[PDB]
């Protein structure tokens, strides 16, 4: 039941979400080694996924957390970069998308950085890169993350390295 | 996967020596995702 509606450069919503993308790359401790090297993207386009069902799985798992957190559902919006991108827009996030050796335990990780979840989109670690070229840092192929709506509720803080 | 903390629905990972980061974040149950933009693009070289 998915379909993907492209935005046009000129949409008041493709701008903001561009902008979102573009402010959050930062530097990273492994100079570049995961996701490559690079201060900014080339957007090639932005699509508004739809559907649903698995929208309203959302919204009901949200009115939940925001009744046990006095009305506040703590929402945020994200980014994911994942080898399992096409799955997930599909048939929603799931256990098969968790990070199973994270630092905070099994789970689905979002970063509010755009160049950290760069870093997973070819896997833990990058992977080997591209699958044309074989390269973590490829300038060429095309790659795809997800700009998610995530429901924190009440968080676990945890400070770290 | 994990459950999360006891009372919590969710884990912050705030960054702690790199003052430059930005925080990240764990959920333990697909439906508090809602994977609502894809995009593509690429990474473009430094000049
Ligand atoms: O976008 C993310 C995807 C993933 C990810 C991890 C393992 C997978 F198998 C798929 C995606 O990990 C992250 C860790 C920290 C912050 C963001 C991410
Ligand atoms: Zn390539």
């Amino acid at each position: 039941g998915t379909i993907l509606i492209d935005l046009s450069p000129d949409d008041k919503e493709f701008q903001s979400v561009e902008e979102e993308m573009q402010s959050t790359v930062r530097e990273h401790r492994d100079g570049g080694h995961a996701g490559g090297i690079f201060n900014r993207y080339n957007i090639l386009k932005i699509q508004k996924v739809c559907n649903k069902k698995l929208w309203e799985r959302y919204t009901h798992r949200r009115k939940e957390v925001s009744e046990e957190n006095h009305n506040h559902a703590n929402e945020r919006m994200l980014f994911h970069g994942s080898p399992f991108v096409n799955a997930i827009i599909h048939k929603g996030f799931d256990e098969r998308h968790a990070y199973i050796g994270g630092m905070f335990g099994a789970g689905i990780y979002f970063a509010e950085n755009s160049s950290k979840s760069n870093q997973y989109v070819y896997g833990i670690g990058g992977g080997t890169g591209c699958p044309v070229h074989k390269d973590r840092s490829c300038y060429i192929c095309h790659r795809q993350l997800l700009f998610c709506r995530v429901t924190l509720g009440k968080s676990f803080l945890q400070f770290s390295a | 996967m994990a459950h999360s903390p006891p009372g919590h629905h969710s884990v912050t990972g705030r960054p702690s020596v790199n003052g430059l980061a930005l925080a990240e974040y764990v959920i333990y149950r697909g439906e508090q995702a809602y994977p609502e933009y894809l995009i593509t693009y690429q990474i473009m070289r430094p000049e």
